[PDB]
C-alpha cells in the first residue's frame, strides 16, 4: 500500500506483473470496483485469469468503459427528474 | 501404474466437478455417486499395497476427496469417515497403534522429517477439524493444533488464534488434482467456528465477547445465509446490551440480504415487546406467518455442515406456522385484542384438528401447554370477542371428544 | 389549444413522481440500482423521445 | 356436531407464495423496522453524550458543498445512508422554525426558511435526500407544522401535497389535521388584503 494514498496498491511480486498497479473500492461487500493500470494489455489479461481463479464461483466480472452502473442510473434519473420539470 | 490412478481420480475430480456445475437434481446425483464408488475402488485398489512412500500423496489426496464427496452427499458428517482417517493415518506410520491423537502427536513429527506430502497432510488435519468440530471435540482440536504449530502455541488453548497461527504449507504445486484444499477449508473453519463461539456466548449472556466472533464471521468466507443469521443474531447482542437501534439497522440488513426472514421478524418482535410497541411487535409477527410460508447443494465442504441445528433458547429459532399462529393469538391475548387473537386461535385450531388432507401441522413441544389449554385459551378469547353462542359449541366438541380444565369448561360455558 | 398541453401535463407529472420515488429507492437501497431500474429508465426515455418538442 | 361446522375455519389453507409477495413482504418490513427508528438516540449510542449546528460544527459555515461533506462523515460514524441523516435533520430545523413565536407564520420564517430550502435542493440535486424517509419523519413532528410551512414545500418543489399526505399511516389524522387548517386558513384572508393574497394562492392551490 502507498500511504499518501492507500485506496492504492504496487504489485511486489517478482515475476510478469511487477509494478502493476491496482485499487479496490468496496461498496455493498458483495459489489466491489477494481481499476487495473498495467504496463501492458496482457499482463491486464493475465490478471484476470489468475483472479477469476480465487473469486467465489457466481462472481460476474464485467467491464466498464463509461462509468459505474450505480452512477451513471443517477446521472440518467437526474437528466430527466430536470427535464420532465422543465416540460411541466 | 501410478499414473493411471492419479489419471483416473482426476478424471473422477472433473467428474464431480461437472455433475456440480451442471445438471439435473437425478443426474447429478447418478454422476456424484458414480464418481463415488470411482475413488472407493481406486481406494480400495490402493489399500491393497502396503504402504508406498510415492503413493501415500495420492492415497490421502484420494480419501479426502471421498470423505468430501461423501459427507457432502450425505449432507453431513459420520465416524466412518474418521476410521478412513485413522487408517490412512495407521498407513503413513507403517513406513516409518493406540488412538487419534498420539497417532497425529507420531504422524506431524514423521512429516517435520519433510517427507513431501504435507499438503495432503494440513488437508487432513482441516478435515479431522471439520469432524471433531461437527463433534465439538475442541480441547483434542486445539491440541492437534498446538502440536501441529510449535508446542510453543501450548499456553494460546483460544482456536480462533490456532486456525489463523496454522499455515498451508505449499501453493500446492501441480499434483494429483482434488475437490478441496487447507486454505479453502482453514477459511471454511475460521468462519465456522467464530459463528459457534458467538451464539454459545450470547445465549451464556456474554453479549460483549459476542460481537467480536460475530463481526469475524462476516470477514472471511460467509455465503449470505450464514450472514443472515450473523446480523439477526447481533440484532439480539444489542438488544441485550440495550442498543435497540444498533439492533434495527441490523435486523434490516438481514431482511434485505434475506432469503431467510422468519428469524430477525422474530428477533423484532421481541424487540417490540422490550420497548413495549404493541402493535409494531404484533405486525413483525403477523408478516413472520406469511414469511413461514414461501420456501442448492456442493461437492464440497461447505459452511452449513459445520452449523448446529438450532436450540430452542437462541435467537435464529423459529418454530413453524402453526407454532408461531400461537404465539401471535397468544401475544394478542395477553395484550386484550381478543376479538382479533380469537380470530388468529380459529385459524390456529382449523389448522391442528381440520388438518386431514395437507402435511400434518407440527405439535406442540413438551415444556409448552397441551391440546386442551389452547382450546380454553380460544373459548376464552371468544367471550372477550362476545362470540357466546360460538364459545358453547367449543366446549360441548371438546367435552363431547372426553380435572382443571373439566371445571374451567363448565365455569366458561356458565360465563357464555 | 389547452386540452392538449394538459394531457401532455398529467402524462409528464406521472412519469416525474414515478422517478423520484426511483430516486429515493436508489438512495436507501431500498429498490436495487442493478438493472429493471436501468431497463424502466431506458422506457420513460423512449416515451418521451418520439413526438418530442413539437415546434411552434 | 353442529360445534364442529361452525369451529371449521375456512382460511385454514395458505399457498406457497408468488415470489413478488416476498419482496412486498420484505419491503413492509424494512418500511416497519425504520418507521420505529430514531437517530438521536443512535448518536446518544455509537457516538457518547441533532441540529445543522451538530453535523456542521456549531456554525463553521453555511457553504453548501461543506455541509453535504458534513452529513457525509455523520452517515460514515452511524452507517445510516446520507439521505436519512439528511430527512431527519431537516424535520428537525423544521420543527425549530415553525415553533418560534393562526395557520401562516409570515416574517423572517420565511428568510430562514427559503436559505434552508434552497440548501434542500442542494441535497435534492445530489441525491442525498430520501423524500419519503423525509414525509414519515414529518409526520413524527405533524403539529409544531403550519399550512404556510407545507405549501412552500410543494411550490419550491421538495415534496407535494399528494406525496406527503399518501405517507401518514392515520388517514383520519390528516383529515382532521387539514380540516383545522383550512378552518383557520378561512377564518384568516379577511385579517389583511395582504396576508389574504398568499391565502387565497395557497387555497386555490
Amino acid at each position: 500500500i502507498i500511504k499518501e494514498f492507500p485506496e492504492v496498491y504496487f504489485c511486489e511480486r517478482p515475476g510478469s506483473f511487477y509494478g502493476t498497479l491496482f485499487t479496490w473500492k468496496q461498496r455493498t461487500p458483495f459489489e466491489g470496483i477494481l481499476i487495473i493500470y498495467s504496463r501492458n494489455q496482457t499482463v491486464m489479461f493475465q490478471c484476470l485469469h489468475n483472479l477469476i481463479r480465487i473469486l467465489p464461483i457466481n462472481c460476474f466480472l464485467k467491464n466498464l468503459k463509461s462509468g459505474s452502473e450505480n452512477f451513471l442510473i443517477d446521472n440518467m434519473a437526474f437528466t430527466l427528474e430536470k427535464e420532465l420539470v422543465t416540460l411541466s | 501404474c501410478l499414473d493411471l490412478w492419479r489419471e483416473k481420480n482426476d478424471r473422477l475430480v472433473r467428474q464431480a466437478k461437472v455433475a456440480q456445475n451442471s445438471g439435473l437434481t437425478l443426474r447429478r446425483q447418478q454422476l456424484a455417486q458414480d464418481a463415488l464408488e470411482g475413488l472407493r475402488g481406486l481406494l480400495h485398489s490402493l489399500q491393497g499395497l502396503p504402504a508406498a512412500v510415492p503413493v501415500l500423496p495420492l492415497e490421502l489426496t484420494v480419501t479426502c476427496n471421498f470423505i468430501i464427496l461423501r459427507a457432502s452427499l450425505a449432507q453431513g458428517f459420520t465416524e466412518d469417515q474418521a476410521q478412513d482417517i485413522q487408517r490412512s493415518l495407521e498407513r503413513v506410520l507403517e513406513t516409518q497403534e493406540q488412538g487419534l491423537r498420539e497417532l497425529w502427536d507420531s504422524v506431524l513429527r514423521a512429516s517435520c522429517l519433510l517427507p513431501e506430502l504435507l499438503s495432503a497432510l494440513h488437508r487432513l488435519v482441516g478435515l479431522q477439524a471439520a469432524l471433531w468440530l461437527s463433534a465439538d471435540r475442541l480441547g483434542d482440536l486445539a491440541l492437534l493444533l498446538e502440536t501441529l504449530n510449535g508446542s510453543q502455541s501450548g499456553a494460546s488453548k483460544d482456536l480462533l488464534l490456532l486456525l489463523k497461527t496454522w499455515s498451508p504449507p505449499a501453493e500446492e504445486l501441480d499434483a494429483p488434482l482434488t475437490l478441496q484444499d487447507a486454505q479453502g477449508l482453514k477459511d471454511v473453519l475460521l468462519t465456522a467456528f467464530a459463528y459457534r463461539q458467538g451464539l454459545q456466548e450470547l445465549i451464556t449472556g456474554n453479549p460483549d465477547k459476542a460481537l467480536s466472533s460475530l463481526h469475524e464471521a462476516a470477514s472471511g468466507l460467509c455465503p449470505r445465509p450464514v450472514l443472515v443469521q450473523v446480523y439477526t443474531a447481533l440484532g439480539s447482542c444489542h438488544r441485550k446490551m440495550g442498543n435497540p437501534q444498533r439492533a434495527l439497522l441490523y435486523l434490516v440488513a438481514a431482511l434485505k440480504e434475506g432469503s431467510a426472514w422468519g428469524p430477525p421478524l422474530l428477533e423484532a418482535s421481541r424487540l417490540y415487546q422490550q420497548l413495549g410497541d404493541t402493535t409494531a411487535e404484533l405486525e413483525s409477527l403477523e408478516l413472520l406467518v406469511e414469511a413461514l410460508n414461501v420456501p442448492a447443494p456442493q461437492f464440497l465442504i461447505e459452511v452449513e455442515l459445520l452449523l448446529p441445528p438450532p436450540d430452542l433458547a437462541s435467537p435464529l429459532h423459529c418454530g413453524t406456522q402453526s407454532q408461531t399462529k400461537h404465539i401471535l393469538a397468544s401475544r394478542c391475548l395477553q395484550t386484550g385484542r381478543a376479538g382479533d387473537a380469537a380470530e388468529h386461535y380459529l385459524d390456529l385450531l382449523a389448522l391442528l384438528l381440520d388438518s386431514s388432507e395437507p402435511r400434518f401441522s407440527p405439535p406442540p413441544s413438551p415444556p409448552g401447554p397441551c391440546m386442551p389449554e389452547v382450546f380454553l385459551e380460544a373459548a376464552v378469547a371468544l367471550i372477550q370477542a362476545g362470540r357466546a353462542q360460538d364459545a358453547l359449541t367449543l366446549c360441548e366438541e371438546l367435552l363431547s371428544r372426553t380435572p382443571l380444565w373439566v371445571s374451567a369448561t363448565h365455569l366458561l360455558q356458565g360465563q357464555a | 389549444r389547452v386540452q392538449y398541453l394538459r394531457q401532455i401535463h398529467a402524462n409528464h407529472e406521472t412519469l416525474l413522481r414515478e422517478v423520484q420515488t426511483l430516486r429515493d429507492r436508489l438512495c436507501t437501497e431500498d429498490e436495487a440500482s442493478s438493472c429493471a431500474t436501468a431497463q424502466r429508465l431506458l422506457q420513460v426515455y423512449r416515451q418521451l423521445r418520439h413526438p418530442s418538442l413539437i415546434l411552434l | 356436531r353442529r360445534a364442529w361446522a361452525e369451529l371449521l375455519a375456512g382460511r385454514v389453507k395458505r399457498e406457497k407464495y408468488n415470489p413478488e409477495r416476498a419482496q412486498k413482504l420484505k419491503e413492509s418490513a424494512v418500511r416497519l423496522l425504520r418507521s420505529h427508528q430514531d437517530l438521536n438516540a443512535l448518536l446518544l449510542e455509537v457516538e457518547g453524550p441533532v441540529i445543522d449546528c451538530d453535523s456542521s460544527e456549531a456554525y463553521a459555515n453555511h457553504s453548501s458543498s461543506f455541509i453535504g461533506s458534513a452529513l457525509q462523515d455523520q452517515a460514515s460514524r452511524l452507517g445510516v445512508p446520507v439521505g436519512i441523516l439528511s430527512a431527519g435533520m431537516v424535520a428537525s430545523s423544521v420543527g425549530q422554525i415553525c415553533t418560534a413565536p393562526p395557520v401562516l407564520l409570515t416574517v423572517e420564517q420565511r428568510k430562514k426558511l427559503s436559505s434552508l430550502l434552497e440548501f434542500a435542493q442542494y441535497l435534492l440535486a445530489h441525491s442525498m435526500f430520501s423524500r419519503l424517509s423525509f414525509c414519515q419523519e414529518l409526520w413524527k413532528i405533524q403539529s409544531s407544522l403550519l399550512l404556510e410551512a407545507v405549501w412552500h414545500l410543494h411550490v419550491q418543489g421538495i415534496v407535494s401535497l399528494q406525496e406527503l399526505l399518501e405517507s401518514h399511516p392515520d388517514m383520519h389524522a390528516v383529515g382532521s389535521w387539514l380540516f383545522r387548517n383550512l378552518c383557520c386558513l378561512c377564518e384568516q384572508m379577511e385579517a389583511s388584503c395582504q396576508h389574504a393574497d398568499v391565502a387565497r394562492a395557497m387555497l386555490s392551490d
